[PDB]
């Protein structure tokens, strides 16, 4: 929920973030997410502001309005933002990894968002299962797996969590050829 | 029935959108109806079985 | 003076506006003044009566 403000002076329409101070001037005027929950990839800041003053008043930004009087002009507002960058994982985990039993699979994950406290975690499903199950200890970036068994494979995800709720993850199947005992 | 489209391109690529990868088709018309004579017109008005 | 205009219909029909039914006129032009030589332009101020 990225809250929007806009003066209608200097027409500079601040995202703030859900727990922002509007600016001294600015007004209220609607909030959209802007990872959309049904299209996440495809709309940008801009792509929500334009949502967000079709439905305004040219006479006062502050008031409800539509077609023949609103803020539609899209070229004379300058997007001040203030709002954390979205969580985004720059590298994600490789699509499959596959050894033989005793080398030694490590995954990596970085991610790149906005908060202090960038917390991560781990789970782990077995080839035959339906849940995840908690991979204890390892909470930290890279998770390595030595003298990897038979039994340690199926697939992996983190689940890198930023510090209010935003959440990303990527997943890694990891393959052991078990040769005879 | 009229109908309008703009196909993207460089038929939808403005100020607002530079790039052009947009479009729409909208479709409106005009309808009116004068009734000259209410007492031609005849409802019955029933329940129905389910 | 340059005047544009741009009837309803085709022409004014974005995503703003699908159907399309707004339209305008705009006249602009371009004025500018130099005294060659400003010695013989001269005024004189006073007050007028009711």
């Amino acid at each position: 929920e990225l809250k929007v403000a806009f003066n209608k002076d200097t027409y500079v329409a601040t995202v703030l973030d859900a727990s922002g101070s509007v600016p001294s001037g600015s007004v209220n005027v609607g909030t959209f997410f802007h990872p959309d929950e049904t299209y996440p990839d495809s709309y940008v800041i801009y792509h929500g502001v334009r949502e967000l003053l079709y439905k305004r008043s040219e006479v006062d930004p502050a008031q409800p309005g539509f077609w023949p009087e609103n803020i539609t002009n899209m070229q004379a507002v300058t997007i001040d933002n203030k709002a954390t960058a979205r969580l985004v994982l720059n590298t994600s985990l490789p699509r499959v990894v596959s050894t033989i039993e005793g080398g030694k699979v490590t995954l990596s994950v970085v991610a790149l968002g906005g908060k202090a406290p960038l917390k991560y975690k781990w789970e782990f499903r077995a080839p035959n299962a339906s849940t995840w199950t908690a991979v204890s200890g390892q909470t930290t970036a890279n998770l390595v797996l030595d003298n990897i068994d038979a039994d340690k494979a199926g697939e992996y995800k983190v689940t890198v969590t930023d510090a209010a709720g935003t959440s990303v993850d990527s997943t890694a199947l990891v393959a052991v050829g078990a040769y005879p005992p | 029935f009229n109908v309008m489209t703009k196909m993207p391109g460089k038929e939808t690529a403005d100020r607002n959108d530079p790039y052009g990868e947009t479009g729409f088709s909208s479709i409106k018309w005009y309808y009116g109806i004068l009734v000259k004579r209410p007492e031609r017109i005849a409802v019955m008005k029933a329940v129905a079985p389910l």
